[PDB]
């Protein structure tokens, strides 16, 4: 396969508004949104048809069960950041989770936490200690790391649960996730060229331009890629046109293992 | 840090007018998750506008698809409009084709 | 979803022993052993998610993810070990699967044998007389009854602090006419020198 | 510091009844369960409740129902008592449920037992045995032994009481009882117990040893239709005085 991730969010408000929910948690699969929960449904529920069809109820109740405790165990540790902050008002508390299983069979694991957008905590399953990005954080390193016992936990989980499920899952939407939509590329003039993609999945696409064989790094102005609603992802990337001297200027598109090339006239 | 939104109006194929097609709204890279998208039609908010739920990214800001089934014509000038907190009035980003 | 702890196992005191625990689960969360003594409730003895060797005083657990295995080892025994471990391995969703248990029986380390079978005082309140083997050593095992009408329990082991002393010991009782002490324990095998005092 | 406080200790209960156990923890943790104890089988969860405002079935809810009436108690209910609901059932609570390395802390057990008809209920019969003659002579120190015996349901405490104080050390008491009666289905059970004192402190005439047994059995509402007495809660001692001769 391609390189596959699996993630997990959780999201926490401090003092939510009207329509806002409190907590919130969404499941991914590289970029599908797969599993949802939120403190109004309270309720663990799918978010890809192939996800439903393979996952029994049982699995649903179980896990319905656990968010309404995580969520009250991330007001817990919202309340408790927000004092030693001394802040007053609404306050977000992030966590994410997951890891990658690379192409050559290597995998990848994370976990960290956020306050306000912004890192809090960054979890090393290898020297298995926590990174403080201050001292509110410095707190909590110590308390997480004095119970060693729950940082080997998290290690085997990133290690082997995590990659196990994402294998599962990857059967689950096999027709979704290893499925290739090659791109279709066309350049356009607007005085600047722009090399315009669309109509491709995965997502993973590179785009750059060329200089009769010499890439121009800092004269390029890269595009986002974006959804455009069908399963695939559009992007785009251009560079200003010289006016006083001629050049061979050429395109370069990699994706899923092929690498195009537009030569411009 | 509040991070205030990028907005991107842009069509979902190719749009050639007279032909069916689909308007994409795409406001992501935002913080905190309160914010408001609508999408205009010649400056009047359309009526039926489809968008996907809030999503996650690694650098914990949130990003959100608005989208909407339309036909492009040379007469009409479509638009999206997000309000957020790190914005003193809604924000307005034409569809520049 | 399936664990296996053996049974029960007897080893003597002041030894080594090891319980082991196998297990095939549906994902792994982790790997506990639960302390039970007899008639009281489990408390928590030891927690193992990453492969090698933890070593808790004088107890260590070790796992082995990849032979999906968990052993508890108990050095130099005591007789206040004689519980029951029970095994407990956290699945992929967090539910935990409990194996039965194994009862660990320890023989006490008799110094001095003096296995003999005693007549106890009629009590005037019942109807019942009453043998007691006792003293005798740890090899030694207590027969259930072969009649109807007499009742031997299963032995027992006894410390007096006080003289830091250890004995084991099994009652037998009857009111059949028939029943006496010389009698009492011929369905199990006693030791040879077993001291039969003279009756009145 | 209490821990998990769950009552009652025992109980007995005709087929039909109704029951409801209560459990609490004091150490303020969030996930509360109710196991079941049998013998051969590894524990078995009843119902859990992850958090104050949630619960759940387990492996084996079939006739049973809980609420988390708040964030420290935690109650069983048995509908209908059937014989096969008769277990050892125990209360547990942990910080959190999810977390990998939470382990249970457990409450003292429940054990519980249903019957069809409370007829076959019976208190035990104790009788303290004085020590051998030959035995101090061999020796130098004194057993005595305690019978408790006939008993229905294993609803029972031993205890020995040598000058009025309880004691345990010397004490070697049946860890399980004995059935009278192998063969039948609901035999009667006995328990025997030895003391073991020292040659010296059974001969002083002014030492009094007391063998007790506490039965849990029936209560003021269970109806009683038999010609004997009938078996409710009691204490039955023996006694025995010191020896000097
Ligand atoms: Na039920």
């Amino acid at each position: 396969m391609r390189t596959h991730s699996l993630r997990y969010f959780r999201l926490g408000v401090s003092d939510p508004i009207h329509g806002v929910p409190e907590f919130i948690s969404v499941g991914y699969v590289d970029s599908h949104p797969i599993t949802t929960y939120d403190s109004v449904t309270r309720q663990k529920e799918p978010r890809a048809p192939w996800m439903a069809e393979n996952l029994a109820p049982d699995h649903w109740e179980r896990y319905t069960q656990l968010l309404r405790g995580w969520q009250q165990m991330f007001k817990v540790e919202l309340k408790r950041l927000q004092r030693h902050y001394n802040h007053s008002g609404s306050h977000t508390y992030q966590r994410m989770i997951g890891c990658e299983l690379l192409e050559d069979g290597s995998t990848t694991g994370f976990l960290q936490y956020a306050y306000d957008g912004q890192d809090f905590l960054i979890f090393n399953k290898d020297t298995l200690s926590w990174l403080a990005v201050d001292n509110v954080a410095h707190t909590i390193k110590q308390a997480w790391e004095a119970n060693q016992h729950e940082l080997l936990y998290q290690k085997n989980w990133l290690e082997e649960e995590c990659i196990a499920w994402l294998k599962r899952f990857l059967e689950y939407g096999k027709d979704t996730l290893q499925r290739t939509e090659p791109p279709l590329v066309r350049v356009n003039r607007k005085t600047a060229l722009f090399c315009k993609a669309h109509g491709f999945y995965p997502p993973e696409i590179y785009m750059t331009w060329m200089k009769n064989g010499e890439e121009i790094v800092q004269e390029i102005d890269y595009g986002d890629i974006l959804p455009s609603g069908d399963g695939t992802y559009q992007a785009w990337a251009s560079i200003e046109l010289d006016p006083q001297s001629s050049n061979l200027y050429s395109c370069h598109v990699e994706h899923s293992g092929v690498h195009m090339v537009l030569q411009v006239p | 840090i509040q991070r205030t939104p990028k907005i991107q109006v842009y069509s979902r194929h190719p749009a050639e007018n007279g032909k069916s097609n689909f308007l994409n709204c795409y406001v992501s890279g935002f913080h905190p998750s309160d914010i408001e998208v609508d999408l205009l039609k010649n400056g009047e908010r359309i009526e039926k506008v489809e968008h996907s739920d809030l999503s996650f990214s690694k650098d914990w800001s949130f990003y959100l698809l608005y989208y909407t089934e339309f036909t492009p014509t040379e007469k009409d000038e479509y638009a999206c409009r997000v309000n957020h907190v790190t914005l003193s009035q809604p924000k307005i980003v034409k569809w520049d084709r | 979803q399936n664990i296996d702890q053996p049974t029960e196992m007897t080893a003597t005191e002041g030894a080594i022993v090891q319980i082991n625990c196998t297990y095939q689960t549906s994902g792994f969360n982790g790997l506990f052993w639960y302390q039970q003594h007899a008639g009281e409730a489990p408390t928590f003895l030891s927690y193992n998610v990453l492969d090698g060797l933890e070593e808790k005083g004088r107890f260590s657990s070790f796992l082995s993810r990849s032979k999906g295995y968990s052993y508890l080892l108990l050095k130099e025994l005591q007789m206040k070990d004689s519980a029951s471990y029970l095994c407990a391995v956290k699945d992929s969703n967090y539910q935990l699967i409990w194996g039965a248990g194994t009862k660990l029986i320890i023989k006490p380390d008799i110094q001095n044998p003096d296995p003999a079978v005693y007549q106890l005082r009629d009590s005037k309140s019942s109807d019942k007389s009453v043998c007691l083997f006792t003293d005798f050593d740890s090899q030694t095992n207590v027969s259930q009854s072969k009649d109807s009408d007499v009742y031997i329990t299963d032995k027992c082991v006894l410390d007096m602090r006080s003289m830091d002393f250890k004995s084991n010991s099994a009652v037998a009782w009857s009111n059949k006419s028939d029943f006496a002490c010389a009698n009492a324990f011929n369905n199990s095998i006693i030791p040879e020198d077993t001291f039969f005092p003279s009756p009145e | 510091n209490a821990g998990v406080t769950q009552t009652p200790k025992f109980q007995v209960l005709k087929t039909g009844q109704s029951m409801t156990l209560q459990c609490a923890q004091d150490m303020n943790h969030n996930s509360m369960y109710w196991y079941r104890q049998d013998p051969g089988m590894g524990l078995r969860l009843i119902y859990y409740s992850a958090s104050e405002g949630t619960t759940d079935k387990g492996e084996v809810p079939n006739g049973y129902n809980v609420s988390r009436l708040n964030k420290r108690e935690f109650s069983l209910r048995l509908e209908s008592a059937a014989p096969s609901q008769t277990s050892v059932y125990f209360c547990a609570s942990s910080v959190w449920t999810g977390e990998g390395s939470g382990e249970l802390f457990f409450g003292e057990g429940s054990r519980l037992t249903v019957l069809e008809d409370l007829k076959n209920v019976f208190p035990p019969e104790v009788a303290v045995f004085e020590p051998s003659e030959a035995e101090i002579s061999h020796t130098q120190k004194a057993t005595l032994v305690c019978l408790a015996t006939g008993f229905y349901p294993d609803h029972v405490e031993l205890s020995w009481w040598v000058n009025g104080k309880e004691v345990h050390s010397g004490v070697c008491t049946d860890p399980q009882p004995l059935k009278e009666q192998p063969a039948l289905n609901d035999s009667r059970y006995a328990l025997s117990s030895r003391l073991r004192v020292s040659a010296t402190f059974w001969q002083n005439p002014r030492n009094h040893f007391r063998c007790q047994v506490q039965f849990y059995g029936l209560s003021e509402n269970d109806e009683w239709t038999q010609d004997r007495a009938k078996p409710v809660t009691q204490i039955v001692s023996a006694e025995a005085w010191g020896r000097a001769d």
